């Protein structure tokens, strides 16, 4: 039958300094027991000083954060540019992952 | 007939136009902000001695940090309200944070335009405009303590005084001298409570009148009869004394 | 657009009527004459048949006394047409009712349901009102043997006698004027012919113009009994009660 | 009596349809258009009024293109032309969907000329603002059409609607008799650019900005395609010239 | 009050003004047609105006094919004509479609005079300005002349006529047959029936065609065509060798 | 006449005019002026906020659509809002499924649709704004001027709004000049004010009175309000 | 596009009447005249072919009309409402009956469903009253013969004998002389074409009337046999000679 | 399942119910009444799925409750039941059922004698002089079949239920830690609170 | 699909079909509602255009919403059924949700909405009804009396009126109701209540109908004779003077 998921493999790391923080990640995308790139972005800089990373199914990931990506851009255009807050836009990609519940993104996400 | 969304010759939306006119008829609402937070009074104007004046309530509460005062249809107003609060509420759950005094604005006066009979750009279902004013006033992190006046229009205008209402026009212009960029909340508490005074038919007292602010230490509030009262004898006060 | 041949027929006038209602009333107003009156052994409905013909087949006919349930009938006064459609789905609500409890309908309850789906082309939807009044002659086993009215409005009220139709005026006056509560069935039935009989806009009162019902608990029984009477049966009790 | 020229769908005693001939009032006051259908393929051109010198010279651009192998040109409400198009577009792509071959010109024309008539069938809508010259080469050659307000249209050997559509006929006309064999492409194009020249006199009072676009089955691969460079100054060159 | 002029409504005398003026519309083209019914064969003449020489004749037609078997010739505006041809095109393919045979010519009119009905009764919707007079040889009934208007109305013809000029090819032909004392033409091939049919079109008009003048449908067990102006040429060419 | 033909839209005058629309456009010509030019590197979107009191503010008249497009309003406000958010939408749009940029041009054609939609059906209303969009996209700096009647023109330079003929004048005038301010935007603003100004009559742009905006080759649509726009009057 | 005409059209003048519904009874009396007589043992209901051209072919346009096998219907009023009328009627006897019980409804029945659906053109938004007044003949078991009449407002009466249209009120008169409740269908029948004389101007042969009737079962119309209780049809339309067999002995 | 007992006297109705709510490995709660009043002579005891018993019960108590104001009357048993029969009959073809079966117990002020109404999740509905849900008939029918006379007292009811709920706790594997009972007569409806050692 | 604008602005800045529905509540009977310190009474008047009526059946005008709270109305009878089902029913889901029954006040809300939202929405005219509730707040002492009106606001009232000649009653109470000391008892209170409708019913002891509304749920309606007997000892108290 047809399986909606797959998994591209990948490991992230999020670690908070006192005044820095830090998200890092491996390049390495893969299929299986193949690679299917060397080199291929995982952690993003999505504005408003904040990086994110969805981590596991990578159709998942990539709509995620690109989901994301997006909502800061609305937050700016309905909120007179006002900065979205990192605990904000936690709260916000909570709704994003929740809304959809029951047809899950396959990832595990860090910001 | 004719239609409830059809432009005057002069290019202006009779409806709309109409609906400030019943604006105009309603009671007076007054605003004032300063740096040390808003003031919003307005004019209870029961229409019997034997209605309970406090079960008027033309002041309401948004949200901590927002309140509105409003004017005119008051019945139509319920909804705007509703729908304010729960914009408030709702962006708090998305985002963890307070809606900011403009959005808030912005969003209540999106429902404004939202009516006619079958008008082509979604779904604009409500007859006719609201017939009330509001005076929607808070305090937020970005812009500090402001003070907005919502229309039918689905405009809406920052000051840092008005009255909307019957006594209006005339209350604007009393602003207009009175206000100033460095007034203390006690000054614009006095100040709107005399505006009132002038414009009421009636003797303004701490029954037919209320007053209430918002600031950023203990939000919007209501201010209770007794407390007004005190605020009175203190305007009667200094005005008998010059 | 439309707007332009809208007749806005659920609007108030200045004085605070509605305009089709009032009209409908008045379009009742020259419908055949419709009474109901309450005993305490009984009711009685009688009408007179609106416009006949030699060549009117009467024995087929009904255009004014309609069964709704086992207990409870209606006389109609206005447009037959808009009529059935109410008595149709009346008797409808009649079974939905009894489907789910398991008991025969209460009278009023039935009343006020058809009222107010009368009540509701006056307030919304922009189609014209039912040119419809009706008196309903029913029994329950909580008020027993009750008459009801109702409207174009979706207004109703409770009788111990009452009329719809033409020249109500003078019918209500004439049984005011005559009606004792301690009546009987067949006193009822001959104030009923009388009071027609006064305020026909016709010649005579003949059977062939009438049409008659009453619902009585016959004793030798202990359950109630509704009877449309027939063609021969009208002229019968019209010959006994002195019409002949 | 009267009034019968506010509503859309509205017969006059006459037999006329008011809203759909004041459209055409709107159509003739719109910028000049024509069309010229040549041995192997169709010409567009048109009016452009240079309102003032802040006009980006070459920018605004009028003449639409349908699918791949047809143009459009139209004189009136602009707005109401691109609507049409877009209709037309969708038209076409649903066409090539379902029958794999891009749409015939005929079947084309028709589907805008139902699409039109569309919209004097109902008080609820407005009819077109728009006139519009329309065609390109398909299986059977090359077509050309115009289509009125009122849902009409037919095949044209040459067309022309708008402010100067009667300088335009009677050119149009003159090229009909003279050349009973067929224009060539690269002739109508030139000729096109003259007869806007000349039509432009019934709005002289105004600067201009010259349009024209081309489907031939030899010049272009039965492609539409706009007249740029040295072929468009050719043929402003001929015009001009003609014009003294 | 005086609205009962603009939507489909009564009016104190009972009349459907907009139903009347539709009839009004159906001569706007001041076109005149009549069919005639062969042994065989079904005919429909029909005037064809070009007034325009910037116009390309051959799209220049008020007269349709709206399947294998059944033909249509409309009176009155073009878009209207147009709007009913589809409709018509439409209702007999997927009448076959449902049904396992083609849609009778009859029953054609009588679906197009139920959908005219409607307007003549719904509000929101005009009626259609034209007269639709449908053809064929009926696998049934043979040869077949059926014709609907804007009041919902429709009838067979032994044959029939319609335009500006109407009553005058219809009392024409009305005397011929009072005359030959039978409902059609006793022709066996079609073309002298479509030479019966332009003659006669002639004498009731006073008004003599070239091949261009004219348009004509044929309708034949099987099959309804139009001829082409070459056609009608050789038609034309016969009946001047006779007078 | 007119009276009898303006009850909506969905009516044509017996002259082939379509009133409500025209009624519309008028809701911008009582609207406050607002100018726009363009060099052929920078777009620049100059407009003069109108305040109510001496209380009120002065209503912000600019907003971006993406950050290479905006525009400026001039009459009912909220229309400009439902219009530049749609505007918003097509521009995110082609950024999310095409990853591309939507041309100046095309968000005109996209105006201009929507617009008309609003003219020739029976219970709507046209919308009564007229805005200037400005942008920097694949073939350069681009200046629109949007009409109610669903209108839309590329123009160098324009003014909407109560006197804006005066700066369109100007501009007309100022044309060979202004056009070649390429790499110095300053310049252009510069321009941009000494047209606005050509409108002026009531007072002089003040500070928390003028509002201005600038896109271009290196600059992402951006807006200036208040002491950011001092050094310019 | 889309019905924007969810209003009544039909409304309460302040006199009380409903003038869509008057008019439409005005159109039904520029009619031509219809009949029905009911006899005792039958029902026969008749009607002009005012043909509108010698050109048209009048059997192609019937008045009579078969609603079930025991039912037919004749007019007076606009044509085209009562063709559309034909048509529904014909299938609400069977969505709302036949497939349900399985047997065509009784006469009084289906009159009731046609008059419901006229009573509805009546009230509901966008449309205008049928200009048509019906005459529907038919026979049940447990009713036996009956004859009705609909009007507009979707009302509808028994009758024993009645007339519509154009010389309603002279034919209803002449009706009232010659019916008796002992009369045969051939008596009837013969009644009939006395009263359609006086109202018809040219000629009056049985191609220019249509007259059908409602009586014993006809077998040899059924087209099939092998079942017992299926006797046949009881309507049956007369043929032009049959109705000029009898218009000799007028 | 929780046990759901139903006997009709003379007089009156008695129901009893456990009181134990088990969720799991645990005994969440033992005071549980798994009962609601209808109107004042109709008391409904029930037992099934988690959620959907208590919803429902709720949902019926709101709808008589709202035909008694709207009347000014109170429905009889007979009726009452009859409507709860309706509603599961309609639940049962639904899209989730309601998994809820129940006693109706009630005192017809009319007729002036008590009823007792055994419906289940189908939509199945019996009149008995006494009746039980799940696994209870199968311990307690023997004998009330036995002992059970339709003249007996409420006094005599009561201790023929407390012989049943005996019989329950010596041969059910189960702890329902004990029962609530409730009487519904003549004058309304009323708990014998004192059932832990009666 | 009907969905037209009855209720709109006129130029004066006026909604008619709401003024007019306010006309509609004049035409009808007088309501009047008066609380005292423990108790809150509801008097209504009887037509008499025609007498013959059956008073068992015909149904009454105070009505109750739940066991703690009634409606009064004046104006069109048909609508304000309307109006008392949608708020039987609210009071129902309410106790099912919250678990608590209604407040005077939240039900007052709840109507006044209802009403409000009749005179902007399209295909539909306003009620042509103005109401009295009145009651008890769940486990409270203090009497509620509330008014509503065709447009949609409300308020509460020491005592009020509504319908033909509530100008003249109201006077009455004007000049008849201290705030300073309500009448102190269901006896006294009742009297007042009668008192300020016989100012306008004209001796109709047939034509008054008082209903007593006391804490916890406790409502009764008076029967003639008992309303008969105020009626007597007060047209006494005019006379004895």
């Amino acid at each position: 039958q047809f399986n909606p998921y797959g998994d591209n493999g990948g490991t992230i790391l999020g670690i908070a300094g006192e005044d820095f923080a830090v998200l890092a990640g491996d390049t390495r995308n893969i299929t299986d027991y193949s690679i299917n790139s060397r080199y291929e972005p995982k952690v993003f800089d999505c504005g408003d000083n904040i990086v994110m990373s969805a981590n596991g199914f990578a159709a998942d990931g990539d709509a995620l954060v690109k989901r994301f990506k997006n909502s800061v851009k609305w937050y700016h255009f309905d909120h007179n540019d006002k900065k979205l807050s990192i605990n904000s836009a936690a709260r916000n990609i909570q709704h994003l992952l929740y809304g959809k519940r029951f047809f899950p993104y396959y990832v595990h996400t860090i910001i | 007939d004719r239609g409830v969304s059809t432009f005057s010759p002069e290019g202006r939306l009779f409806q709309v136009e109409y609906s400030l006119e019943a604006i105009k008829l309603g009671s007076t609402a007054i605003g004032i902000a300063t740096k040390e937070g808003v003031v919003l009074g307005v004019e209870k104007r029961a229409t019997s001695p034997l209605l309970e004046s406090d079960s008027i309530e033309k002041i309401v509460e948004i949200d901590r940090h927002i309140g509105c005062a409003m004017s005119g249809l008051t019945a139509d107003a319920r909804s705007m309200i509703e729908h304010a609060r729960t914009a408030a509420v709702t962006h708090n759950l998305y985002y963890d944070e307070d809606i900011n005094v403009e959005s808030l604005t912005q969003s209540v006066c999106d429902l404004a335009l939202r009516f006619g009979e079958g008008a082509s750009g979604e779904e604009r279902l409500m007859s006719r405009p609201f017939g009330v004013a509001l005076l929607i006033a808070g305090h937020d992190a970005d812009d500090g303590y402001q003070l907005f006046h919502a229309e039918p229009s689905g405009t809406f205008y920052r000051y840092n005084a008005k009255a909307i209402g019957s006594g209006s026009e005339g209350a604007q212009a009393e602003l207009l001298n009175e206000w100033h960029s460095s007034l203390t909340l006690k000054e614009a508490e006095l100040l709107v409570l005399k505006i009132l005074k002038q414009v009421m038919e009636e003797k303004l007292d701490e029954n037919n009148a209320q007053l209430s602010c918002i600031t950023k230490q203990d939000g919007f509030k209501i201010y209770d009869n007794e407390k007004t009262a005190e605020l009175i004898k203190e305007l009667k006060e200094k005005e008998a004394a010059e | 657009g439309s707007r332009r041949y809208d007749s806005r027929t659920t609007i108030f006038s200045p004085e605070g009527r509605l305009y089709q209602v009032e009209y409908a009333l008045e379009s009742i107003s020259h419908a055949g004459t419709a009474i109901g009156i309450m005993a305490s052994d009984g009711i009685v409905l009688a009408a007179e048949r609106k416009v006949t013909s030699t060549l009117l087949e009467q024995d087929t006919s009904t255009e004014k006394l309609y069964k709704l349930n086992d207990k409870i009938a209606v006389a109609v006064a206005g447009l037959t047409a808009d009529a059935e459609i109410l008595i149709n789905t009346a008797r409808i609500h009649a079974q939905n009712y009894l489907k789910t409890y398991n008991e025969d309908i209460p009278v009023e309850i039935l009343v006020r349901r058809l009222s107010d789906i009368k009540q509701g082309y006056t307030q919304h939807g922009g189609l014209r009102p039912f040119g419809v009044s009706f008196i309903y002659a029913g029994y329950d086993d909580r008020y027993g043997y009750q008459l009801y009215t109702s409207n174009p409005s979706g207004n109703y009220t409770g009788w111990k006698a009452i009329s719809v139709g033409a020249n109500t005026s003078a019918a209500q006056t004439l049984l005011q004027m005559d009606y004792k509560d301690d009546m009987k069935v067949d006193d009822a039935i001959e104030l009923a012919l009388k009071t027609l009989s006064k305020t026909t806009d016709s010649s005579a009162l003949t059977y062939d113009r009438l049409e008659f019902a009453t619902i009585r608990k016959g004793a030798n029984d202990g359950e109630v009994y509704q009877k449309i009477f027939k063609p021969q049966e009208i002229k019968d009790i019209l010959v006994k009660t002195g019409i002949t | 009596g009267t009034g019968y020229d506010l509503s859309n769908s509205v017969f006059s005693p006459d037999g006329r349809n008011f809203q759909v001939e004041y459209a055409v009032k709107a159509v003739e006051n719109g910028t000049t258009s024509i069309g010229i259908k040549c041995n192997d393929g169709v010409v567009f051109a048109v009016e452009k009024l240079i309102t003032s010198k802040l006009l980006v010279p070459q920018k605004n651009v009028k003449i639409q293109v349908v699918d791949r192998h047809i143009g459009c040109v139209y004189s009136g409400l602009i707005p109401d032309g691109r609507h049409l198009v877009n209709r037309g577009r969708e038209e076409a792509a649903s066409f090539k969907k379902l029958y794999k071959t891009p749409i015939p010109i005929p079947a084309f024309a028709d589907r805008l000329g139902q699409y039109v008539q569309a919209h004097t069938l109902y008080n609820s809508v407005r009819p077109f603002g728009v006139s519009t010259i329309f065609g390109g080469v398909d299986k059977n050659g090359a077509h050309l059409y115009m289509l009125e307000p009122s849902g009409s249209y037919w095949g044209y050997k040459g067309a022309a609607t708008g402010k100067g559509r009667q300088s335009a006929k009677a050119e149009l006309e003159k090229l009909v008799d003279h050349h009973p064999e067929g224009l060539s492409a690269r002739e109508a194009v030139k000729q096109a650019a003259k007869i806007i020249y000349l039509a432009h006199e019934d709005n002289k009072e105004k600067d201009f900005e010259l349009e024209i676009s081309w489907c031939s089955l030899s010049e272009t691969n039965g492609l539409h395609k706009f007249v740029k460079g040295d072929l468009l100054q050719e043929a402003i060159d001929f015009a001009q010239k003609e014009i003294n | 009050a005086g609205y009962d002029r603009h939507i489909t409504i009564f009016s104190p005398e009972g009349r459907l003004y907009q139903v009347e003026y539709a009839f009004k519309a159906t001569n706007q083209t001041n076109i005149n047609s009549l069919a005639v019914r062969g042994k065989d064969c079904t005919v429909v003449i029909s005037q064809k105006k070009v007034p325009d020489k910037l116009l390309d004749p051959t799209t220049v037609s008020y007269i349709f094919c709206i399947s294998r078997t059944i033909g249509m010739v409309v009176n009155g505006p073009i878009p209207d004509a147009r709007n009913a041809a589809l409709r018509a095109k439409a209702e007999a393919a997927e009448f076959r479609y449902k049904y396992g045979y083609d849609m009778p010519c009859d029953v054609l009119a009588k679906r197009m005079a139920n959908l005219s009905q409607i307007y003549t009764q719904r509000a929101y919707m005009r009626p259609l300005g034209v007269i639709l007079t449908f053809v064929s040889v009926d696998e049934e009934l043979g040869p077949s002349i059926y014709k609907t208007d804007p009041a919902g109305y429709y009838v067979g013809y032994k044959a029939t006529a319609t335009g500006p000029k109407q009553q005058e090819i219809t009392t024409n032909l009305e005397n011929h047959f009072k005359k030959s004392k039978i409902d059609h033409i006793n022709e066996e091939s079609w073309e002298k029936v479509v030479e019966f049919a332009i003659t006669h079109m002639i004498d009731a008009l006073g008004t003599e065609f070239s091949k261009n003048d004219l348009e004509v449908g044929v309708a034949t067990k099987d099959k309804f065509f139009t001829l082409s102006a070459e056609n009608i040429e050789e038609r034309l060419v016969a009946i001047a060798e006779q007078d | 006449f007119r009276n009898n033909y303006d009850g909506d839209t969905v009516t044509f005058s017996p002259t082939g005019r379509l009133f409500q629309v025209e009624y519309a456009l008028e809701a911008i010509k009582q609207g406050s002026v607002t100018v726009g030019l363009r060099s052929n590197t920078h777009a620049v979107l100059v407009a003069l906020k109108r305040n109510a009191d001496e209380l009120s503010s002065y209503q912000k008249k600019i907003i971006k659509c993406d950050e290479h497009m905006g525009l400026s309003l001039a009459g009912l406000a909220p229309d400009a809002r439902v219009l530049s958010n749609y505007l918003r939408q097509q521009c995110n749009y082609s950024s999310l499924v095409f990853n591309r940029k939507l041309a100046v041009e095309r968000a005109g054609h996209l105006l201009c649709d929507k617009a008309q939609k609003n003219t020739q059906s029976y219970g709507g209303r046209p919308y009564g704004v007229g805005l200037l969009i400005i942008g920097y996209d694949k073939s350069g700096a681009h200046l629109l001027e949007f009409q109610p009647s669903g209108n839309v023109t590329e123009l160098y330079g324009t003014a909407i709004g109560a006197r804006s003929q005066g700066a369109k004048t100007y501009l007309e005038r100022t044309l060979d000049t202004f056009i070649k301010i390429d790499g110095n935007p300053d310049e252009l603003i510069k321009a941009g004010v000494e047209a606005i100004s050509q409108s002026l009559r009531d007072e002089s742009l003040t500070v928390d009175n003028l509002s201005i905006a600038i896109v271009g080759k290196d600059t992402p649509f951006t807006i200036y309000d208040g002491e950011a726009v001092a050094k310019y009057i | 596009m889309t019905d924007r005409y969810s209003f009544s059209l039909t409304t309460f003048s302040p006199s009380g009447k409903l003038g869509q519904i008057d008019y439409a009874l005005t159109a039904v009396k520029q009619g031509v005249t219809s009949l029905g007589i009911k006899a005792t043992n039958g029902v026969v209901i008749a009607t002009e072919k005012k043909s509108s051209s010698p050109l048209a072919m009048s059997e192609t346009l019937s008045k009579v009309s078969l609603l079930t096998p025991d039912i037919g219907a004749v007019y007076s009023g606009m044509g085209p409402d009562y063709r559309v009328l034909v048509d529904k009627s014909r299938k609400v006897a069977h969505t709302s009956y036949k497939r349900i019980y399985g047997e065509y409804p009784p006469t009084k029945l289906l009159v009731s469903e046609v008059a419901k659906i006229m009573q509805e053109a009546t009230q509901s938004g966008g449309v205008r009253p049928f200009g048509v007044s019906l005459l529907i003949a038919g026979h049940d078991e447990f009713n036996g013969f009956s004859l009705y009449q609909v009007d507009p407002s979707g009302s509808y009466f028994p009758w024993k004998a009645t007339a519509i249209g154009k010389g309603s009120v002279a034919a209803k008169t002449f009706l009232e002389k010659r019916w008796n409740d002992e009369l045969e269908l051939e008596d009837a029948i013969h009644i009939a074409l006395l009263t359609l004389k006086e109202s018809v101007e040219g000629e009056f042969n049985g191609d220019t009337i249509e007259l059908a009737i409602i009586g014993d079962e006809n077998p040899d119309l059924l087209g099939y046999t092998g079942i017992p209780t299926d006797k046949g049809p009881r309507f049956r339309k007369l043929t032009s000679q049959e109705i000029n067999d009898r218009l000799e002995a007028l | 399942m929780d046990i759901i007992l139903g006997i009709r006297v003379q007089d009156s109705v008695i129901l009893a119910s456990s009181k134990a709510v088990t969720r799991g490995i645990s005994v969440l709660k033992d005071s549980d009444d798994k009962t609601r009043q209808l109107s004042p002579h109709t008391l409904m005891s029930f037992a099934g799925e988690a959620g959907d018993t208590v919803q429902f019960a709720e949902y019926i108590q709101a709808n008589i409750q709202l035909y008694s104001i709207r009347e000014d009357y109170e429905l009889s048993p007979q009726a009452v039941s009859s409507f709860v029969r309706q509603e599961l009959a309609k639940s049962i073809r639904s899209r989730r059922p309601y998994q809820v079966n129940v006693l109706i117990g009630g005192y017809d002020k009319k007729k002036n004698k008590p009823e007792l109404y055994q419906i289940d999740y189908l939509g199945t509905k019996v009149e008995l002089p006494y009746g039980a849900h799940g696994y209870s008939g199968f311990y307690t029918f023997s004998l009330l079949d036995h002992h059970y006379r339709p003249d007996m007292t409420t006094e005599e009811g009561l201790d023929l239920l407390k012989l049943c709920v005996q019989e329950l706790e010596k041969r059910m594997p189960m702890d329902f830690k004990g029962v609530i009972v409730k009487i519904v007569d003549k004058d309304g409806i009323r708990q014998v609170d004192d059932f832990q050692a009666q | 699909g009907y969905d037209r604008a009855l209720s709109i602005f006129s130029p004066d800045g006026h909604i008619f079909q709401v003024e007019y529905a306010l006309e509609a509540v004049k035409r009808g009977t007088c309501a009047v509602g008066v609380k005292g310190k423990n108790c809150v009474v509801l008097g209504c008047e009887r037509r008499s255009t025609l007498k013959l009526q059956d008073t068992r059946i015909t149904p009454s005008k105070v009505s109750k919403i739940d066991s703690h709270v009634v409606l009064s109305f004046s104006g069109l009878n048909a609508d304000s059924r309307i109006l008392i089902e949608k708020a039987r029913v609210e009071a129902q889901s309410h106790r099912l949700t919250l678990e608590d029954p209604v407040t005077v006040e939240y039900l007052t809300r709840y109507v006044a909405g209802v009403q409000q939202r009749y005179t902007q929405s399209g295909g539909v005219r306003p009620f042509g009804v103005s109401t009295l509730i009145a009651g008890f707040d769940p486990r409270d002492d203090e009497p509620k009396l509330y008014q509503t009106e065709p447009s949609g606001i409300y308020s509460s009232w020491s005592a009020q009126t509504i319908g033909r000649n509530s100008k003249t009653v109201r006077e009455f109470l004007e000049k008849n109701y201290d705030r300073k000391e309500p009448p102190a008892t269901v006896e006294e209170c009742v009297k007042l209540t009668v008192r300020s409708l016989l100012e306008v019913v004209q001796t109709g002891a047939k034509n008054i109908e008082i209903t007593v509304v006391k804490p916890d749920s406790d409502i009764v309606a008076l029967s003639s004779e008992e309303i008969n007997q105020y009626v007597t000892q007060i047209e006494q108290e005019k006379q004895e003077q």
